[PDB]
RNA sequence: AUCGAGAGGA
C-alpha cells in the first residue's frame, strides 16, 4: 500500500530519460553516467567489458539503493580518448559477442536429436 | 565461428544442458539474469468473474489462473497494451480466454486448464494455449466443484516480463557452475578434517583436468567455461528461452547505443 | 484454540516458579512473559 | 501525571522499523503516505514562492505537495476540496501547510525513552514502503532491533523549533555521550563481522573489485592508491582500501596482548594518518569503545565528518561482505572426535571428585569452613567442582574450534556470542540453579519422583551433563526449564523495578542545572556543587589520559 | 587481599594483606579495638558511616557504594553524575532518600512536588499553608505551558 | 485390568517412577558418542513407569521440533508465537461470521514433526510453510 | 630515484603463522654478518622454502593515480619476481651503532636491521620492496 | 475438527478458565516472621464440599 | 517465525535473479542472519533445517520428537548419502555477478510461521484531527485517528537536550493550548470576558 | 580565584607532566613554532571543554544512572557458588541505597 | 486448499501432478520418495511442494451448500 | 537596576550552544517572515542558513540577558560574544 | 461516544 508500482523497474517515467551523462569533478577526463531502469544485468556487463579496453584508466558501477532501478557508472580514460567512445566500443564489443553466442548455439541445437 | 563457444550435452523439450566456453563470467551470469527475468511471454492478467459459488475465494482463483502457462511461441507479434492504440485491449495485443464448469455429477468435478477456451481472434498465430505437458491430457487442476457449484469467468492474457510479476517467467531453474575443482580459489571450503573427502565432487569434474598438488597457484587464470542447464516451464521451447535470452540482452545493450545518439 | 481451552489462572510465597511437582501436570514451557508470568499456566 | 506532565500530541507518527545500509547515519526513511499526512507550516517568501506555488498545485494527493493554504484574515482553504485548488495566487506572508520533504529536521524516538539518546533529530528521506528506515549504527542509543519494534516521530512546527532540533538534538552531535565520556554508537552486526574478515593479512582484493569499492565511497577523491602488491598481479590488501574510508590527520595507537610494533599476531592497532599500518580492525577499534576510532574522529574532525565516517565504513565493508558471503551452520557446533572424549572424561573426573566429597561428608570427616554450616560447605564444594567442570570442558571445545569456524569468527569479531555460548552449545550446559541454590527437593527428600530419597549427586540436583547439540535428557530438560523460568521472572521484575528507580531519580533531580557562574543549583537556588562535577568541565569533552608523574621508580622519574 | 603500595625504590608493588570480613555492623565498637587500623576500616552501611564519622564521610561511602553497583556489574558511568546524585541526597544535612519521604518532602514548589506522588494531599496542605509557588521548577512551567528556564530558555533575547 | 493408573502430585510423593521401560531396566551385562549421556538404573524398586517423557509438555510446546536441543526461555517464546501464527483455524470457516478471520493460502504440514502432532490435528490443519531458508550475510538488509 | 639498499639474504625460517596466503620469513645476508631481515611474503604468488637465497632491494621510483600496467611499452625497476610498495613507520635504534627500520605494505610487515642503512631510508612514505630468484 | 468445551452467549463463543486456589481441610505449619511474637502457626481452611 | 523463538521481520524483497543461488539453481525463499544464531543458542533450529532437508530428499517423515535417538551425526550420514555436504553447507553464487561466494552457506528448508502484526495495521500518522471533549486533547487510538502520547518520560529527554521551545510547542501548539482571562486582584478565572 | 586554582589543579599536573622541558625536547622534539601552536590548541580545546551554562545536569545524571541500571542482570549473581559471598548486588542493592533502607540484607565490616 | 501451481522457490509447474501423485501412492503402492522422483521432481524445493501439501479442499467440499 | 556594568562581568565571553541555537532560531523566524536581511546571500534561500551566515559575520542586532541565581543579569551583544564552540 | 474488563505487541 506504500509499495511503488512494479513497472517502475523497467518503464521510464515521464521526463526521466535512459542516460544522463555528468562531467566528473574529481579526476580529469572522467565521466559519470546514470542509467534509468537498469541493474546488475547491464551495469556488471558493461563494466567488466569496459575493463578489457586498455585505454580505460577507471571503470566502476553501483546501485546506490535497491529500491530504485537507477545505477551509476563512472568511467575514466587516457587523454585523447573520449569516455563516451569507450562506452560505445564497450557496447558494440558485447553485441558482437552475443550475435556470435547466438549463431553458435543455434548451430549446436540443430545438430541434436531428441 | 568467431566468438563465445557452446556445446550441448543433453536436450529435451524441457531441458538443455551445455558447456559454455570462451566467455566472460559477467556475460554468462548477465545472460542467466535476463533468461530468468526479461524475456516476454503471454500470461493471464485480468479475470472477470460472473459466478463463483465454489469453495475458493475469487482472487484466490484469479491468482491461480495467472500462474497457468500459455503458448508464447509467436509472442513477438503481439503488443503491450501500454503501447497498442486500442482502448483497453484488442486481438492485436491480448488474448481472451473463457472458463465454465458446473457441478454435474455426484462425484467431485475437476476443473483443469484444458477447460479454458480461447475466444479472441488469434489471427493465425501460436499464442495462448494453456501448455499441457500432462500425460492424461488435462494440465493444471485450477479448482474443484461439488454438486451444484459453478464457476463462470473471462480471462485476458497479456504480454509481460518476470520483472513485473513472476508469473510471466519462462525460466524454471537454471543450473550454473564454473571451475569445479576450485583451481581459481574463488571459494574457501569449510571443513572438519579434510576438504576433498567431505565435499562431493560435482558431475563436471570429468570435464576438467585434476588440480595437481605439485603445482603453484595459477594467478592469471580466469573464470571461463561455464556448465549450465536451462529448464523451460513450457510457454517457450527451451532452445528459444536461451535464444531470446541472448537476444533480449543484445537488444537492451543496443537501446543504449541508441540512447547515446539522440542526446 | 486448543491452547486456550486448557488454561489455568491463579489470583494475587513463590507462586511463579516452576515447582518440582508440576512435572507431568502443567507444561514447563508454555507460559506468558512479563506481567503475569508463571501465574497463568497451561495443562 | 496524564494530561500535563505528558499528553497526546498532533504531528506525530508511528510504525514498524527496518534497517537500511544505504541510508545516512543521521537520516530516517519515512514511508511516503506518512510524509503526505504530516505537514510543516511555511511562510511565503520571495525565496520560496517558486517552490511553494508549484507545491500548492501538486495538491494533497501527489507527493511533494500541500494541503491547506492559510492567508491573513485567519481563514484556511482546503486543497483537497475547494474549487480554486488548481488556481491560487500566493501572497507574501501567507502560510502553506506543505508536506514533509527530504532533509527536514524531525524528532525520532523509541520507548522506553530513558536517555537523551532515546530522542534524536534526524534528516528526512521520503521513501516507498510502510516502514521507517534507519542506519544500523543508530540502533544502540535507541536500543531497537527489527523484530517488530516500533518507533515514533514528532514534527516541529516552528522555525526555531526546527533550529533547536538540528542544533541540539541532531544525531551527529549525540555520537559522543556525557554518560560515559565515550561514543554511544559504533559499527555492529554484519559490518563489524565483515570489517574483521576484510582486514585479515590474508585478505587481498584484485583490480575489478577494488574499483567498485573505491567508487562506493562518496567522499573518494578519484585516486587509485598504489597496490601493496605490484609483483606478478596487482593486488590490494583489505586494510588498504578500508583506509580510504578513514580521513586525514587521524592517528591511533593500541597494543593488545603480544603486540610488538611487528604484530606477529596482527593484533593491536596502529593507524598513522588516514592509513592503517597493522592490526585487525574489530570491536576495540571501531566499536563504541573509549580510545577508539569513532571517539577520535568525532573529537578531532567534528561530528559531521564522523557521522559520514559510519556511512563510508559500511558502504565498503557491506559491499565487500556481499561478495564474500558469511554464514553459520550446525557444523559450527561440532567438536572434535578426540575433543568429545576429553570433555567427557573431564566431566567424569568432576563426577568422582564430587562422589568423594559426598562420600566424605557422609562419613562425618568433612570439616566446616569457618562461619558456615556443615551442609553449606558441602554445597559450596560441589557447586564449585561443577562450575569448574563446565568451564574447563568449554575451553577444551573453544581451543578445538578452527579459525574457519563461523561461530568463533563472530566471537573474534565481537559481533555476537561469548565463551559461555560455545560452552553450552557444544561441550556442556552445566549446573542449573534457582534461588541461587542448586535444584531444591520439591517432592519430600528428592527433586523429581524418578529419584531415590537423600540423593545429592550432580544429575539429581540440576547438573546437565549434555550440551544443546547432544540434547537434554527428560530430567535435565525439566530442571533447565525450572532455571529458565527463574530468568524470565526477574526480567519481568527488573524492568518494573528499574522503571520506577528511573522515575524517582529523574523526579528528584529534574530542576538541577548549571547556572551562569558554573555553580550547580536547583529551583530554590540551593548550591549543590559549587563547580559542576567539581571541575566545571562537560562530561562529553573528557577522555581517559595517563598521569605520568604517578607510577614508576624514583630513579625512572628523575631520569 | 591484593594491595598496591610504594616500594622503597618508588614504584608501586603487590603487597598482600590480611583483611577481616564481617556479618553484621557495630562500627564504633570494632574500630576502638586494639590491633587494627581505625583509619581504613569500612562498612557498606553508609547509614552508620554517616552516624559515626559524620555527613561527609557518609557522602563518600554513599558514593563508593553506588559506584560499586555500576562497576561490579561491568558498566562504567562518569563520576560527575553519581557525585551529583550523592550530593543531592546529602546537602540537606543527613541522608534524604529518593522517595516520597526523602526529596519530595523538601520545600520546593507545591506544583512540582505534587506531580510526583501523593498528588492531592500535597495540594491540600498547599492551600492550607497558603504556599507561594516560585514557578522556577521545570514542571511548573510544563504545567503552565510556558517556556521552562532551561537550556534554550535559560536566558533572554533582546534588541 | 490394572495395567495403567491415575496419580496426583500427592500420591506422586510415594512412588518410584521409571523413565523408559528399556533404558531403565533390562538388567546388566560399546557406546555411541553422538547420543545424549544417560543417568542410571541406580534404583531398582519401581512402582510405575512414565507413558512417555514428552507428555510433560502442553499443546503449544508440542509443535517445537527438538526442544531438548533449545535453551529453555526460547521454548517459552515459541509457545507465545505459535498462537499468533496464521493457519486454518476451522474447516467450516467459509460459513462462520466473526470479526477477523485469517487463512493461509497454501498451508503446509511441516517437514520435521513430533509424535504429539498426530493427536493435535496439526498436519491436518497446519500453520506454516516449508520455506527454503538460507543463513547468510547478503545485502546487509 | 634510484636504489636505496641492497643485499642477497639467506632464508633461515619460513613460518605460516595461522594464515593461508601469507608467511613471515626470517633471513640474514650472506655478505654481511651483523645484518638480519623479517618479512611478510604472499606465499601464493611467490613461494619461498627454507634456505632460499633471495635478493632484496628498496627504491622510491620505477603520486597521481596508479594506472594499470599497459606495459605495451613500459619500464619499471623490475628485473624481479616479487615486488611490493609500502610506508616506513618506525626507525628504531638498538643502541651503540645498530639501527632497525619497520615497513608496512598495507599490513604485510618488514623489519630490517644493520647500520650502513645510514644516510639512506629517510622518513619517506615511499619505499618499494623488490625480491628476485 | 472442533473440540467443543466452550459456551456460546449472544453468538460469541466463550471459554471458562480454570481457577487455581489452595485446598481446604489440609493442615499446614508455617514458621513466622522474626519481628513477630508468634513463632509458628498451624492452619486449616475447613469448608463443606 | 521459525519455531525456536526466532522472531523478526522482512527488511526487503529481492527478485529471484538478485538472490544467491546454488549450483542446481535452487534459491532461498528466505535469508536470515548468521548473527541471530549463537547468542540465542537455538540449535533445534539448526537441527530442523538439516533434518528437513533429508525429509524433502528421501520423501520421508522428519521426526523431531524430543526425547528420541536421532542425532546430528545420524542425520548427516543420511544427508551425505543423498549427495550433499553432510553439515548442510552448499556452494553458492552471488546473483549480481555470477561470482562464486568465498563462504559456503547453510541452506535447507525450515518450517516458518506467518504471524499477525502486519505493518499496514500499525502505520499511523496524525497531523491534527478529532479532539477529546473534556481535555481538548487529541483523541486516543489509531483506529479513531488519534495522537501519540508524548509522555512525561519523553518530556525528560527533551529537558536533557535543553530544547525548551520545542517542549513548549509540543505542549501547546500541538495538543492543548487555550487562552483565558485572569483577575489582576483575585488571580482567578472569574473574569467574565464580554469580548468583541 | 581560589576555586579557580583548584578546578584546574588536576589538569595542570597532567599539563606539567607532559609539557616539561626534558620531554618537550628529548621525547617529542618540538620547535619554537610547533610549541606555540601546542600552547594554542591546549587553550582553545580547554575552553571548548567547559560545561555550558544552561545544561540541565539534574535530568542528565538520573538518566545516566537509570539507563545502565536497566541493563543489569543476575539479581542473585555468579558469586552464588559460594553460599556466604552473598553481598546484595545489582538492582535490589540500588533499591536499598536509594531508599536509605535501615534494614539491609548484608551488612558488613571490612577490617584492616 | 488445492495443489499450488508452480513451485514457490523455483517456478516449475507442480499443480498438474497432484492426481498422479495420489495414484502412484495408492494404485502402485509406491513411496513418496520414488513417487516424487518418477513425477520428475528432482530439486528438493519442488519436492517439498507436493510432499508437504495438505489438500483441505476435500474437506471444504464436504459442506453441503 | 538591577543590572551589572559592562565591567566586572564574570560570565563566559563565549556563546553557549543554547544561546546560539536560540539566536539562529530567533533570526530564522524573522527572515522566514520577510523581515530584512543584512548579508550578501550567495544564493542561499533557506531562512536558517541565512541566519547562520549573518552569525558568522556578526551582523545580528540581538542582546543576551544572562540571569544570575540572585536575580541580577549581564548583557552581551551577539557581536561581542565569541562563537568558537 | 464514555466507563470498566480482557487479550496481545515491543
Ligand atoms: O552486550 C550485549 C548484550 C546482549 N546482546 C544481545 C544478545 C541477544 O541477542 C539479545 C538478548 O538480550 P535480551 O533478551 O535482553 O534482549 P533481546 O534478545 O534483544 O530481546 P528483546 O529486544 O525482545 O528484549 O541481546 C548484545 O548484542 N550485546
Ligand atoms: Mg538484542
Ligand atoms: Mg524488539
Ligand atoms: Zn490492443
Ligand atoms: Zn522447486
Amino acid at each position: 500500500m506504500n509499495a511503488p508500482d512494479r513497472f517502475e523497474l523497467f518503464l521510464l517515467g515521464e521526463g526521466e530519460s535512459k542516460l544522463k551523462i555528468d562531467p566528473d569533478t574529481k579526476a580529469p577526463n572522467a565521466v559519470v553516467i546514470t542509467f534509468e531502469k537498469e541493474d546488475h544485468t547491464l551495469g556488471n556487463l558493461i563494466r567488466a567489458e569496459l575493463l578489457n579496453d586498455r585505454k580505460v584508466l577507471f571503470a566502476a558501477y553501483k546501485v546506490e539503493h535497491p529500491f530504485f532501478a537507477r545505477f551509476k557508472l563512472r568511467i575514466q580514460t587516457t587523454e585523447g580518448y573520449d569516455p563516451k567512445d569507450a562506452l560505445k566500443n564497450a557496447c558494440n564489443s558485447i553485441i558482437n559477442k552475443l550475435g556470435a553466442l547466438k549463431t553458435n548455439f543455434e548451430t549446436e541445437w540443430n545438430l541434436q536429436t531428441l | 565461428e568467431e566468438g563465445p563457444q557452446v556445446k550441448i550435452r543433453e536436450a529435451s523439450k524441457d531441458n538443455v544442458d551445455f558447456i559454455l566456453s570462451n566467455v566472460d563470467l559477467a556475460m554468462a551470469n548477465s545472460l542467466r539474469r535476463v533468461m530468468i527475468a526479461e524475456i516476454p511471454t503471454l500470461a493471464i492478467d485480468s479475470v472477470e468473474v460472473e459466478t463463483n459459488t465454489t469453495v475458493l475465494a475469487d482472487e484466490f482463483i484469479a491468482h491461480r489462473l495467472g500462474l497457468i502457462p500459455l503458448q508464447s511461441m509467436d509472442i513477438e507479434q503481439l503488443e503491450y497494451s501500454r503501447d497498442c492504440f486500442c482502448e483497453d485491449h484488442c486481438d492485436k495485443c491480448s488474448v481472451v480466454l473463457t472458463l465454465q464448469a458446473f457441478g454435474e455429477s455426484e462425484s467431485t468435478t475437476n476443473v483443469y486448464s484444458k477447460d479454458l477456451v480461447i475466444v479472441s481472434n488469434l489471427m493465425g498465430r501460436n499464442i495462448g494455449h494453456p501448455i499441457i505437458q500432462d500425460k492424461e491430457g488435462n494440465g493444471v487442476l485450477i479448482c474443484k466443484l461439488r454438486k451444484g457449484q459453478e464457476l463462470k469467468l473471462t480471462c485476458v492474457a497479456k504480454k509481460g516480463i518476470a520483472k513485473e510479476h513472476a508469473k510471466w517467467g519462462p525460466a524454471a531453474a537454471i543450473e550454473f557452475e564454473y571451475d569445479p575443482w576450485n583451481k581459481l580459489k574463488h571459494t574457501d571450503y569449510w571443513y572438519e578434517q579434510d576438504s576433498a573427502k567431505e565435499w562431493p565432487q560435482s558431475k563436471n569434474c570429468e570435464y576438467e583436468d585434476p588440480p595437481n598438488e605439485g603445482d603453484p597457484f595459477d594467478y592469471k587464470a580466469q573464470a571461463d567455461t561455464f556448465y549450465m542447464n536451462v529448464e523451460s516451464v513450457g510457454s517457450i521451447p527451451v532452445d528459444q528461452v536461451v535464444v531470446r535470452g541472448i537476444d533480449t540482452l543484445q537488444k537492451k545493450v543496443a537501446s543504449i547505443l541508441l540512447a547515446l545518439t539522440q542526446m | 484454540t486448543l491452547s486456550h481451552l486448557r488454561r489455568t489462572n491463579t489470583p494475587i510465597a513463590k507462586p511463579r516458579q516452576l515447582h518440582n511437582t508440576h512435572w507431568g501436570l502443567v507444561c514447563p514451557a508454555e507460559t506468558p512473559e512479563g506481567q503475569a508470568c508463571g501465574l497463568v499456566k497451561n495443562l | 501525571r496524564g494530561n500535563l506532565m505528558g499528553k497526546r500530541v498532533d504531528f506525530s507518527a508511528r510504525t514498524v522499523i527496518s534497517g537500511d545500509p544505504n541510508l545516512e547515519l543521521d537520516q530516517v526513511g519515512v514511508p511516503k503516505s506518512i510524509a503526505k499526512t504530516l505537514t510543516y507550516p511555511e511562510v511565503v517568501t520571495p525565496y520560496n514562492i517558486d517552490r511553494l506555488t508549484q507545491l500548492v498545485r501538486n495538491g494533497p494527493n501527489e507527493h511533494p505537495g500541500a494541503k491547506y493554504v492559510i492567508r491573513d484574515s485567519g481563514d484556511r482553504i482546503d486543497l483537497r476540496y475547494s474549487k480554486r485548488a488548481g488556481d491560487i495566487q500566493l501572497q507574501y506572508g501567507w502560510k502553506v501547510e506543505r508536506h514533509i520533504m527530504d532533509n527536514d529536521p524531525v524528532l525520532f524516538n523509541r520507548q522506553p525513552s530513558l536517555h537523551k539518546m532515546s530522542m534524536m533529530a534526524h534528516r528526512v528521506k521520503v521513501i516507498p514502503y510502510s516502514t521507517f528506515r534507519l542506519n544500523l549504527s543508530v540502533t544502540s542509543p535507541y536500543n531497537a532491533d527489527f523484530d517488530g519494534d516500533e518507533m515514533n516521530l514528532h514534527v516541529p512546527q516552528s522555525e526555531e523549533t526546527r533550529a533547536e532540533l538540528s542544533q541540539l538534538c541532531a544525531v551527529p552531535l549525540q555520537i559522543v555521550s556525557p554518560q560515559s565520556n565515550k561514543p554511544c554508537m559504533g559499527i555492529v552486526q554484519d559490518t563489524l563481522c565483515g570489517i574483521r574478515k576484510l582486514t585479515l593479512r590474508d585478505t587481498f582484493i584484485e583490480l575489478d573489485q577494488v574499483l567498485n569499492m573505491l567508487y562506493w565511497v562518496p567522499d573518494w577523491d578519484g585516486v587509485i592508491p598504489t597496490p601493496a602488491i605490484i609483483k606478478p598481479k596487482p593486488l590490494w590488501s583489505g586494510k588498504q582500501i578500508l583506509s580510504v574510508a578513514i580521513p586525514n590527520g587521524i592517528h591511533l595507537q593500541r597494543f593488545d596482548e603480544g603486540t610488538t610494533l611487528l604484530s606477529p599476531k596482527d593484533n593491536g592497532m596502529l593507524i598513522i594518518d588516514g592509513q592503517i599500518i597493522f592490526g585487525v580492525v574489530e570491536k576495540k577499534t571501531v566499536g563504541s569503545s573509549n580510545g577508539g576510532l569513532i571517539h577520535v574522529v568525532t573529537r578531532e574532525k567534528g561530528p559531521q565528518v564522523c557521522a559520514k565516517l559510519f556511512g563510508n565504513i559500511q558502504k565498503v565493508v557491506n559491499f565487500w561482505l556481499l561478495h564474500n558471503g558469511f554464514s553459520t551452520g550446525i557444523g559450527d557446533t561440532i567438536a572434535d572426535g578426540p575433543t568429545m572424549r576429553e570433555i567427557t572424561e573431564t566431566i567424569a573426573e568432576a563426577k568422582k571428585k564430587v562422589l568423594d566429597v559426598t562420600k566424605e561428608a557422609q562419613a562425618n570427616l568433612l570439616t566446616a569452613k569457618h562461619g558456615m554450616t556443615l551442609r553449606e560447605s558441602f554445597e559450596d564444594n560441589v557447586v564449585r567442582f561443577l562450575n569448574e567442570a563446565r568451564d574447563k570442558a568449554g575451553r577444551l571445545a573453544e581451543v578445538n574450534l578452527k579459525d574457519l569456524n563461523n561461530v568463533k569468527q563472530m566471537v573474534m569479531a565481537g559481533s555476537k556470542g561469548s565463551f559461555i555460548n560455545i560452552a553450552q552449545m557444544s561441550a556442556c550446559v552445566g549446573q542449573q540453579s534457582v534461588e541461587g541454590k542448586r535444584i531444591a527437593f520439591g517432592f519430600v527428600d528428592r527433586t523429581l519422583p524418578h529419584f531415590s530419597k537423600d540423593d545429592y549427586s550432580p544429575e539429581s540436583k540440576g547438573f546437565v551433563e549434555n550440551s544443546y547439540l547432544r540434547g537434554l535428557t527428560p530430567q535435565e530438560f525439566f530442571f533447565h526449564a525450572m532455571g529458565g523460568r527463574e530468568g524470565l521472572i526477574d526480567t519481568a521484575v527488573k524492568t518494573a523495578e528499574t522503571g520506577y528507580i528511573q522515575r524517582r531519580l529523574v523526579k528528584a533531580l529534574e530542576d538541577i542545572m548549571v547556572h551562569y557562574d558554573n555553580t550547580t543549583r536547583n529551583s530554590l537556588g540551593n548550591v549543590i556543587q559549587f563547580i559542576y562535577g567539581e571541575d566545571g568541565m562537560d562530561a562529553a569533552h573528557i577522555e581517559k589520559q595517563s598521569l605520568d608523574t604517578i607510577g614508576g621508580s624514583d630513579a625512572a622519574f628523575e631520569k | 587481599y591484593d594491595r598496591k603500595v610504594p616500594s622503597p625504590t618508588g614504584e608501586y608493588v603487590k603487597e598482600p594483606e590480611w583483611v577481616l570480613e564481617t556479618d553484621g555492623v557495630n562500627l564504633s565498637e570494632v574500630m576502638t579495638v586494639p590491633g587494627i587500623d581505625p583509619t581504613r576500616i569500612y562498612t557498606n552501611s553508609f547509614i552508620d558511616i554517616m552516624e559515626v564519622l559524620g555527613i561527609e564521610a557518609g557522602r563518600a561511602a554513599l558514593y563508593k557504594e553506588v559506584y560499586n553497583v555500576i562497576a561490579s556489574d561491568g558498566s562504567y558511568v562518569n563520576y560527575r553524575h553519581m557525585a551529583l546524585l550523592v550530593d543531592v541526597m546529602t546537602t540537606q544535612g543527613g541522608l534524604t532518600s529518593v522517595t516520597r519521604h526523602g526529596f519530595n518532602r523538601s520545600n520546593t514548589g507545591a506544583l512540582m512536588r505534587c506531580s510526583f506522588e501523593e498528588t492531592v494531599e500535597i495540594l491540600f496542605e498547599a492551600g492550607a499553608s497558603a504556599e507561594l509557588d516560585d514557578c522556577r521548577g521545570v514542571s511548573e512551567n510544563v504545567i503552565l505551558g510556558q517556556m521552562a528556564p532551561i537550556g534554550t530558555g535559560a536566558f533572554d533575547v533582546m534588541i | 485390568e490394572g495395567l495403567v493408573e491415575y496419580i496426583d502430585a500427592e500420591e506422586e510423593e510415594s512412588i518410584l517412577i521409571a523413565m523408559q521401560p528399556e533404558d531403565l531396566e533390562p538388567a546388566e551385562a560399546d557406546v555411541d558418542p553422538a547420543k545424549r549421556i544417560r543417568v542410571s538404573h541406580h534404583a531398582t524398586t519401581f512402582t510405575h513407569c512414565e507413558i512417555h517423557p514428552s507428555m510433560i509438555l502442553g499443546v503449544a510446546a508440542s509443535i517445537i521440533p527438538f526442544p531438548d536441543h533449545n535453551q529453555s526461555p526460547r521454548n517459552t517464546y515459541q509457545s507465545a508465537m505459535g498462537k499468533q501464527a496464521m493457519g486454518v483455524f476451522l474447516t467450516n470457516y467459509n460459513v462462520r461470521m466473526d470479526t477477523m478471520a485469517n487463512i493461509l493460502y497454501y498451508p503446509q504440514k511441516p517437514l520435521g514433526t513430533t509424535r504429539a502432532m498426530e493427536y493435535l490435528k496439526f498436519r491436518e490443519l497446519p500453520a506454516g510453510q516449508n520455506a527454503i531458508v538460507a543463513i547468510a550475510c547478503y545485502s546487509g538488509y | 630515484s634510484n636504489t636505496l639498499f641492497d643485499d642477497i639474504f639467506q632464508v633461515s625460517e619460513v613460518d605460516p603463522g595461522r594464515y593461508n596466503k601469507v608467511c613471515r620469513i626470517e633471513a640474514a645476508s650472506t655478505t654481511q654478518d651483523q645484518c638480519k631481515l623479517t618479512l611478510d611474503i604472499n606465499v601464493e604468488l611467490f613461494p619461498v622454502a627454507a634456505q632460499d637465497s633471495l635478493t632484496v632491494t628498496i627504491a622510491s621510483s620505477l603520486t597521481r593515480s596508479w594506472r594499470p600496467p599497459q606495459a605495451g611499452d613500459r619500464s619499471l625497476a623490475d628485473d624481479y619476481d616479487y615486488v611490493m610498495y609500502g610506508t616506513a613507520y618506525k626507525f628504531e635504534e638498538v643502541s651503540k651503532d645498530l639501527i632497525a627500520v619497520y615497513y608496512s605494505f598495507g599490513g604485510l610487515l618488514m623489519r630490517l636491521e644493520g647500520n650502513y642503512r645510514n644516510l639512506n631510508n629517510l622518513k619517506q612514505e615511499n619505499a618499494y620492496l623488490l625480491i628476485r630468484r | 475438527f472442533d473440540m467443543g468445551g466452550y459456551f456460546i452467549i449472544n453468538g460469541s463463543e466463550k471459554v471458562l478458565i480454570a481457577q487455581e486456589r489452595s485446598a481446604g481441610n489440609i493442615v499446614q505449619v508455617f514458621k513466622k516472621a522474626a519481628p513477630s511474637p508468634i513463632s509458628h502457626v498451624a492452619e486449616i481452611r475447613s469448608a463443606l464440599e | 517465525a521459525s519455531r525456536h523463538g526466532q522472531k523478526g521481520t522482512i527488511g526487503i524483497t529481492y527478485r529471484r535473479e538478485d538472490m544467491p543461488f546454488t549450483a542446481e539453481g535452487i534459491v532461498p525463499d528466505l535469508i536470515i542472519n548468521p548473527h541471530a544464531i549463537p547468542s540465542r543458542m537455538t540449535v533445534a533450529h539448526l537441527i530442523e533445517c538439516l533434518l528437513s532437508k533429508v525429509a524433502a530428499l528421501s520423501g520421508n517423515e522428519g521426526d523431531a520428537s524430543p526425547f528420541t535417538d536421532i542425532t546430528v551425526e545420524g542425520i548427516s550420514k543420511l544427508l551425505r548419502e543423498h549427495g550433499y555436504q553432510s553439515r548442510g553447507f552448499e556452494v553458492m553464487y552471488n546473483g549480481h555477478t555470477g561470482k562464486k561466494l568465498m563462504a559456503q552457506i547453510f541452506f535447507g528448508p525450515t518450517y516458518y510461521q506467518r504471524l499477525r502484526h502486519m505493518v499496514d495495521d500499525k502505520i499511523h500518522a496524525r497531523a491534527r484531527g478529532p479532539m477529546q471533549v473534556l481535555t481538548r486533547q487529541p483523541v486516543e487510538g489509531r483506529s479513531r485517528d488519534g495522537g501519540l502520547r508524548f509522555g512525561e518520560m519523553e518530556r525528560d529527554c527533551m529537558i536533557a537536550h535543553g530544547a525548551a521551545s520545542f517542549l513548549k510547542e509540543r505542549l501547546m501548539e500541538a495538543s492543548d493550548a487555550f487562552r483565558v482571562h485572569i483577575c489582576g486582584i483575585c488571580g482567578l478565572m472569574t473574569v467574565i470576558a464580554k469580548l468583541n | 580565584q581560589n576555586a579557580q586554582r583548584d578546578a584546574v589543579t588536576l589538569f595542570c599536573c597532567l599539563l606539567r607532566s607532559r609539557l616539561a622541558t626534558r620531554r618537550v625536547l628529548q621525547e617529542y622534539r618540538l620547535t619554537k613554532q610547533a610549541f606555540d601552536w601546542v600552547l594554542s590548541n591546549i587553550e582553545a580545546q580547554f575552553l571548548r571543554s567547559v560545561v555550558h551554562p544552561g545544561e540541565m545536569v539534574g535530568v542528565l545524571a538520573a538518566q545516566s544512572i537509570g539507563e545502565p541500571a536497566t541493563q543489569m542482570t543476575l539479581n542473585t549473581f555468579h558469586f552464588a557458588g559460594v553460599a556466604s559471598k552473598k553481598v546484595t548486588s545489582g538492582v535490589p542493592r540500588l533499591k536499598e541505597i536509594l531508599n536509605v533502607a535501615k534494614n539491609m540484607k548484608t551488612p558488613s565490616l571490612t577490617v584492616y | 486448499m488445492i495443489v499450488p501451481v508452480r513451485c514457490f522457490s523455483c517456478g516449475k509447474v507442480v499443480g498438474d501432478k497432484w492426481e498422479s501423485y495420489l495414484n502412484l501412492l495408492q494404485e502402485d503402492e509406491l513411496d513418496e520418495g520414488t513417487a516424487l522422483s518418477r513425477l520428475g521432481l528432482k530439486r528438493y524445493c519442488c519436492r517439498r511442494m507436493i510432499l508437504t501439501h495438505v489438500d483441505l479442499i476435500e474437506k471444504f467440499l464436504r459442506y453441503n451448500p | 537596576e538591577k543590572a551589572i556594568p559592562k565591567d566586572q562581568r564574570a560570565t563566559t565571553p563565549y556563546m553557549t550552544k543554547y544561546e546560539r541555537a536560540r539566536i539562529l532560531g530567533t533570526r530564522a523566524l524573522q527572515i522566514s517572515m520577510n523581515a530584512p536581511v543584512f548579508v550578501d546571500l550567495e544564493g542561499e534561500t533557506d531562512p536558517l542558513r541565512i541566519a547562520m551566515k549573518e552569525l558568522a559575520e556578526k551582523k545580528i542586532p540581538l542582546v543576551i540577558r544572562r540571569y544570575l541565581p540572585d536575580g541580577s543579569f549581564e548583557d552581551w551583544s551577539v557581536e561581542e560574544l565569541i562563537v568558537d564552540l
